[PDB]
């Protein structure tokens, strides 16, 4: 009930919640019944029970049947007025109606660890993102390596990432806090170690500090030279902040597989 | 009895249909597959798979004379009209062989421009099915000869038939989807 | 008698190979009738290729060896337009927008 | 002695590999150790291994893959021993290197070693008799398609001692199952542990769909065909049309790792996409071969112990007919969170949900099958049972993972880990245990104990309850599949009762030796003598029990479904003819496993770059097929003395009791 599912910080993640709970609920009216038939009549039509109805030649109904064909597709028929109306709404690379400026976050999968990239304040990160609360951010997710999956559970949706490829996603925060994202697809030895933090800050003014904390840093990341070095294989990897990045960096892991 | 094998492989013709749907699947999502490479129009030289067409197509009309000549009492006429399809089946293994071999000398082949690997995997994939049926036309003709026309020889000759005429049929969308399409 | 039906069979996949190989070579004046003329071409070949040389037959299995192939083609329909569909949106996806 | 063979391959300085490489080789000499002091090698030949003989095959298919099932789960039971380790701060053994070897192997043995079998067994055995036939349509088919999946089951058991597995799960996904990623010779004992088995694969779905189209009794028509032969002419067509999708798309893979070619890679346009296109489009209808027979199955059992007709005939049989021609499009379904449009997502989301309206239709018929009977309470009754209460639990969370918006948050997790370790456990394993008790008489001629199969039954629902449905929780909380070191502390005190739960459902797999040892040790005691111990109502408890190797001296005349039931009806049910015909049976042949004793030459060849052995390996196959067609002394008659003695000491077993 406390689950990161069952109880989630963002508009994506509370409207999967429901969406969850909606069809748990409507796939409840024949399966309960389907496991209370499998028990009870199980136990009143036992051999030993001699005032039981016994027919054995009775093993065709029309009123009966039908029923059996019906109700099953009348909670489908129930179940296709959602699964449209939803997976166009809850579909990544859309954006949310909030109109509040969405922060784009560039991210590129690497062996073992994340590496994030802001175009619009010029910091790169390693296994650590920040966003303002109640603000849309864009993510533009691919891999300098084999196929993984960004996913943060407690703020809604997944994509995978792949090599060469520019999957998108929109997410939103309703609280502040940090919240764990971990990888999704398996990517090698390392991929129990590429675990991230998404530290949702109160306002802007908090995410501010922490940009301007970010670009204290002595490393940088102004070449495709400086990237390789960080892109070795490696595992477990802490937080680590680059002041400088390329002005196009995000376009340069795509090109360097698709050119 | 003999009938029962003739309705077996034909399920597995319908598998083997599915088969090869996969390698056109596959070669249709990397047409434009190429990494700097040649395409298909600076690759495809359709005079020269014009005389490819032909001669699985004299080769299915060759075994369909040997299965009227199988319904006949002639045992010699079997042999002759099998002998002059392997000629036509090996012309056609012949010039997918040196089609290969000039791709590959030229810097053209599989490893390079993976548009070309699914040209070779279908291609290929074809030509050794027909390999794959010239080795079973040349131990068919090695039976007839010794044993002769018996109940078990002619059921191998319309299982062939059907496995012969098949890859006519294949050839026919290959020539279409690839070098059609790919040189127009 | 059965050899008409193979030479009928003949004739016309000759007609139906070097029209396809002719409209290429010369040009047409037109792509969309080229595209047109041998994707239809290609489908009455195959059908040739299936009455006159594998001798397909409603009554040849007591129904059967016939719907196996009706089977197949939608099962092949299935695999090729799906997964080129699936593949389509995929493509046009995951791009540089 | 050449290829990439050097010694160092062999895991040594490794005490975990190193005691189950010691245990197959002292297990396996003292296996061959006791046959030559009893001398059944020559028993071994000619009447077991070289058989085409379907009930010989339909066995020996159950012994792979009951043999497998210990090996798979014991692996299994040491992810549930890590993952608990793992978890509240402790690195202990099974290094990353060393786990990922694992899962990969247990779901490769698993899908392909021993629910392929035991399903394909379970036909194997069955469906032949229940059709009147007195042999398979292709019975040399039938040896040679046993033989390719030892050749499957060899390449991977050396994996362990040789070399490595691969490390990439077990579909072996695209570019870190490439030759760059990848550049052991793991993904190479995928490859061709999956091609050699798949080729045997295709050959035993050809065989079957002939055999009950062409094999039949005269009189049968389609719709007078049992439930269980219904269920196994829809599964085969699913075998038919899927396994040339896996044998394209594992050899599109080989072409990558051994010419260096470009189909999945990211560099020279090659599409990584393609291959979960592919890989995907076999492997929904690769597990509704799974699940088909296992329906067919629960509907002669519950029509069996209730003593009541199967309700509901031709809604089971349109069932069975729409569940094969729905399974060839909801394969996007496994990769929701690729990145296709809301079109495709929703397409492919609403027609998953199409697919469990047959699936419901069955189950509720078995549910009014039994709303009038007297149900017999039989350990074999217990299985049916305990498949729709669990069934439906799993089943309710496919339909709720069909929704893409909810495959979002649960792709890739342990609540997906939990779903089809549901519906395989409960479904196939169940299916396939309730079969092996309910055709133990007539396999081999004696009932098994009833004691330990209900206890065995216990253990087995009791401890999947402890096992995966904390995996449900687990999968809500954000964990996710493969995950093997420095676990959240969270996840811990969930995965305790989750790898409690398999030493539960390791006794269950326990009180299934004691079953089998008490049955073989009391065969004496509990002897089917008429050949019909249950209520029968298939032809197949028409026969004796064990079968008289040619399991019928006349073929019947069907006239209704439930022949031998109206046969018992009718009132006479056992008529000894007034004179016996020749039976035209084919003969044992050496052929099948030379084959396969080529293939797994070429194909352990192929793996370490052996190229001179690949080629005599690949020659082999070849030479061995062409010299097998110039026999011809393939078939033999059966004399009537012969027809006549086995029938004379069947009939009057029949007249000791009443009959
Ligand atoms: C033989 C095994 C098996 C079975 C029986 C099923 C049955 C189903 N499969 Fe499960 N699939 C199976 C094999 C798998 N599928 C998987 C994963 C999987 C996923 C991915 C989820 C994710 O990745 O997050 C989806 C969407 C489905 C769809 C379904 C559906 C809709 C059914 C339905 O057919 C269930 C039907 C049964 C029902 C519905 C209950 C019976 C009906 C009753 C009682 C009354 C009627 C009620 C209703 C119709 C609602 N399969 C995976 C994991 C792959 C991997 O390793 O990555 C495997 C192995
Ligand atoms: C690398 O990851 C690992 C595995 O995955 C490959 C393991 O299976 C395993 C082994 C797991 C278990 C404890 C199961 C132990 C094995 C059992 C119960 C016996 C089952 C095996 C057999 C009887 C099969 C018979 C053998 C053959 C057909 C092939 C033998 C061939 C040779 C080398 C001669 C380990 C330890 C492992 O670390
Ligand atoms: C390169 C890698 C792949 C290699 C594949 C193997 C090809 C090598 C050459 C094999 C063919 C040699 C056949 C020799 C003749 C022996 C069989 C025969 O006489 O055919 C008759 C047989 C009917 O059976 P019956 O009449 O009872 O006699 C039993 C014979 N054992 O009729 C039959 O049903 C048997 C004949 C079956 C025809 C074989 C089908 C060919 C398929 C080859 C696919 C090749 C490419 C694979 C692609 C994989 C994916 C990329
Ligand atoms: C290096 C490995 C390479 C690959 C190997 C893979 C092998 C796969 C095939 C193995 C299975 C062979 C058959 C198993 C033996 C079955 C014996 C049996 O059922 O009893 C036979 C007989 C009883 O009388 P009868 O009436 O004939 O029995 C039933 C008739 N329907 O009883 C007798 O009179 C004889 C007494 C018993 C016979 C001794 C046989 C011992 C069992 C052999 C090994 C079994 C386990 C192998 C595991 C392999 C796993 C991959
Ligand atoms: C599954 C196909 C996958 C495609 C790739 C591999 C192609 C090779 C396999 C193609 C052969 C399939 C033929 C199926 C025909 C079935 C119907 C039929 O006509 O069967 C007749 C016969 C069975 O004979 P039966 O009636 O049982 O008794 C008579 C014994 N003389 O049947 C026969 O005797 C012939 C069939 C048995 C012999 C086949 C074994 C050879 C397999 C070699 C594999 C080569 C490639 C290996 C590498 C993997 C791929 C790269
Ligand atoms: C749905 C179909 C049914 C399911 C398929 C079967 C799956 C499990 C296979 C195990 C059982 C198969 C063999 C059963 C044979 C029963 C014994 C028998 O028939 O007698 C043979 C022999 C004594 O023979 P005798 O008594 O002289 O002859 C009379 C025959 N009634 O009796 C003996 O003393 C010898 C018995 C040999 C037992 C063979 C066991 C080898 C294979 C075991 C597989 C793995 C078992 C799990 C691991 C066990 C570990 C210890
Ligand atoms: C399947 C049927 C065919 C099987 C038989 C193939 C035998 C090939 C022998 C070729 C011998 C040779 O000279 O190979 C050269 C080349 C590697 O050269 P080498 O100097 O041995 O380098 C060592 C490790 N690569 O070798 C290579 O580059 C690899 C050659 C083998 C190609 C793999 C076959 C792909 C089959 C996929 C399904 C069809
Ligand atoms: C008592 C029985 C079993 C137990 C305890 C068990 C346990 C497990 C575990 C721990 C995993 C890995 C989960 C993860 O990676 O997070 C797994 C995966 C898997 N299991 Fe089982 N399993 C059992 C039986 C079976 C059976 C009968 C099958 C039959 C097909 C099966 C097929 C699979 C497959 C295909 C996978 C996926 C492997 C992969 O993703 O690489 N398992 N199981
Ligand atoms: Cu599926």
């Amino acid at each position: 009930c406390n689950s990161a599912l069952l109880d989630p910080k963002g508009q994506i993640g509370l409207e999967q919640r429901s969406l969850i709970l909606t069809a748990f609920g409507l796939m409840l009216i024949v399966v309960i019944p389907a496991i209370l038939m499998a028990v009870g009549f199980a136990w009143k039509y036992r051999a030993s029970n001699k005032d039981a109805k016994y027919s054995p030649n009775w093993s065709h109904s029309n009123k009966v049947e039908a029923v059996v064909w019906t109700v099953p597709i009348l909670i489908i028929i129930f179940l296709a007025v959602l699964t449209w109306k939803t997976t166009h709404a809850l579909e990544p690379s859309k954006p949310l109606a909030h109109d509040e400026k969405p922060i784009t976050i560039e991210v590129v999968s690497m062996d073992w660890k994340w590496f994030f990239i802001y175009p619009e304040q010029g910091i790169a990160t390693v296994n650590e993102i920040a966003f303002p609360a109640n603000t849309p951010v864009y993510f533009k997710v691919t891999s300098n390596s084999v196929m993984n999956s960004f996913f943060i559970p407690r703020l809604g949706s997944q994509i995978y990432a792949m090599a060469g490829m520019q999957t998108r996603l929109h997410l939103i925060a309703n609280e502040p806090g940090t919240y764990d994202g971990i990888s999704a697809s398996y990517s090698g030895p390392g991929f129990s170690g590429m675990k991230f933090k998404a530290i949702a800050t109160p306002d802007r003014a908090a995410f501010d500090q922490w940009v301007a904390k970010a670009k204290q840093s002595p490393n940088t990341m102004s070449d495709m030279a400086a990237f390789e070095k960080l892109a070795a294989p490696s595992e477990y990897n802490q937080v680590e902040y680059f002041s400088n990045v390329k002005p196009d960096l995000f376009a340069d892991v795509i090109n360097k597989f698709m050119a | 009895a003999g009938g029962t094998k003739i309705f077996g492989f034909w399920i597995y013709l319908m598998s083997d249909c599915i088969l090869f749907s996969i390698l056109f699947a596959t070669y249709a999502v990397l047409v434009n597959g190429t990494a700097g490479g040649p395409t298909g129009k600076d690759i495809f030289e359709l005079p020269f798979v014009l005389v490819e067409t032909f001669l699985l197509l004299f080769s299915s009309i060759t075994y369909g004379m040997a299965a009227i000549a199988m319904y006949k009492n002639n045992k010699s006429q079997v042999i002759s009209w099998l002998a002059l399809t392997w000629l036509f089946g090996a012309g056609f293994i012949g010039m997918e062989i040196y089609e290969f071999h000039h791709l590959i000398v030229n810097g053209m082949g599989p490893d390079r421009s993976g548009f070309l690997s699914a040209f070779f995997a279908l291609v290929g994939t074809h030509g050794l099915h027909v390999t794959s049926g010239l080795i079973w036309m040349a131990v068919l003709m090695v039976q007839i000869a010794r044993r002769g026309l018996t109940s078990t020889n002619r059921t191998r000759i319309m299982c062939l038939s059907l496995f012969w005429h098949f890859l006519d049929v294949v050839w026919i969308c290959v020539f279409t989807v690839v070098y059609l399409m790919g040189a127009m | 008698g059965s050899v008409k039906t193979y030479m009928t069979g003949f004739i016309l996949s000759i007609i139906l190979t070097v029209i396809p190989f002719w409209m290429v070579m010369t040009g047409a004046a037109s792509p969309a009738v080229i595209l047109g003329t041998i994707l239809a071409m290609a489908v009455v070949q195959v059908l040739v290729h299936l009455v006159c040389f594998l001798h397909m037959n409603t009554k040849s299995d007591e129904g059967w060896n016939m719907t196996a192939f009706v089977f197949t083609v939608l099962i092949i329909a299935i695999l090729v337009v799906g997964s080129i569909w699936i593949m389509w949106n995929l493509n046009y996806n995951m791009m540089m927008h | 002695m050449f290829g990439k063979l050097s010694l160092d391959a062999v895991p040594f300085h490794e005490p975990i590999v190193m005691v189950t490489i010691a245990g197959i080789i002292l297990g396996g000499l003292a296996l061959v150790g006791l046959i030559t002091y009893f001398g059944k090698w020559t028993y071994l030949w000619k009447e077991w291994l070289t058989s085409v003989d379907h009930k010989r095959l339909g066995i020996m298919y159950i012994i792979v893959a009951i043999v497998m099932l210990l090996r798979g789960f014991a692996d299994a039971i040491m992810m549930r021993s890590q993952q608990a380790l793992a978890s509240a701060g402790e690195a202990g053994f099974l290094p990353p290197h060393h786990y990922d070897q694992i899962f990969t192997a247990h779901g490769v043995i698993m899908i392909f070693f021993v629910a392929m079998p035991f399903v394909i067994g379970l036909m194997n055995l069955v469906v032949p008799l229940q059709i009147g036939a007195r042999d398979v349509a292709f019975p040399f088919l039938n040896n040679l398609s046993f033989w390719f999946t030892v050749v499957g089951v060899i390449l991977v058991n050396v994996s362990l001692g040789v070399g490595e597995f691969a490390q990439t799960g077990w579909l072996a996904y695209p570019p870190l199952s490439g030759i760059e990623y990848s550049p052991g010779v793991g993904v190479d004992y995928w490859i061709w542990s999956l091609q050699l088995s798949g080729i045997g694969t295709t050959l035993t779905g050809i065989n079957f769909f002939v055999t009950i189209l062409k094999m039949r009794a005269p009189g049968m028509t389609m719709f007078k065909m049992p439930v269980f032969t219904w269920a196994s002419l829809c599964a085969n067509v699913l075998i038919i049309a899927s396994f040339p999708i896996l044998t394209v798309t594992v050899a599109l893979l080989t072409l990558d790792r051994y010419l260096g070619t470009h189909f999945f890679t990211n560099d020279m346009g090659g599409n990584m996409m393609m291959y979960i296109n592919l890989i995907w489009a076999w492997g929904h209808p690769e597990v509704y071969i799974l699940i088909l027979p296992v329906f067919g199955v629960f509907s002669e059992i519950a029509a069996t112990f209730s003593r009541k007709r199967l309700f509901g005939y031709t809604s089971l049989v349109w069932a069975t007919v729409c569940i094969t021609v729905l399974s060839f499009i909801v394969w996007l379904h496994h990769f929701f969170t690729m990145g296709a449009g809301a079109n495709v997502n929703a397409f492919f989301g609403i027609t998953t949900m199409i697919i469990a309206i047959p699936t419901g239709v069955k189950i509720f018929n078995w549910l009014f099958t039994m709303y009038q009977g007297r149900i017999v309470f039989h350990s074999a009754m217990l299985w049916t049972i305990g498949f729709i209460v669990t069934f439906s639990v799993g089943g309710m969370t496919g339909v709720l993972l069909a929704v893409p918006g909810a495959d979002f948050v649960l792709h890739n997790s342990l609540f997906l880990i939990a779903h089809f370790h549901n519906v395989i456990i409960g479904g196939v394993v169940f299916g396939c245990f309730a079969g092996m008790t309910y055709w133990w008489p007539k396999a081999f001629g004696f009932k098994l104990n009833e004691t330990w199969g209900k206890r065995a039954f216990w253990f087995w629902i009791i401890g999947f309850f402890v096992a995966f449905m904390p995996l449900y929780a687990l999968g809500f909380m954000g964990m996710t599949r493969r995950l093997s070191q420095q676990i959240d502390p969270q996840f811990h005190t969930m995965l305790m009762i989750a790898a409690s739960g398999a030493v539960l459902i390791a006794l269950g797999i326990l009180c299934l030796v004691i079953q089998m040892y008490v049955s073989i040790r009391d065969r004496d005691q509990n002897r089917d003598l008429t050949g019909d111990p249950w209520g029968g109502r298939t032809l197949e408890w028409a026969t004796s029990s064990p079968p008289p190797f040619y399991n019928f001296a006349v073929v019947p005349h069907v006239h209704e479904r439930d022949a031998f039931w109206e046969m018992k009806e009718k009132g006479e049910a056992y008529k000894k003819p007034d004179h016996y015909e020749e039976i035209h049976m084919p003969k044992n042949s050496g052929a099948g496993i030379v084959i396969a004793a080529f293939s797994t030459i070429f194909g352990f060849a192929m793996i370490w770059h052996i190229w001179w052995l690949a080629i005599v390996g690949f020659a082999g196959m070849i030479i061995t097929w062409i010299v097998k067609s110039f026999d011809e002394d393939v078939d033999y008659y059966v004399p009537v003395a012969e027809i006549e003695k086995l029938e004379n000491q069947h009939f009057d077993e029949i007249t000791k009791a009443g009959l």
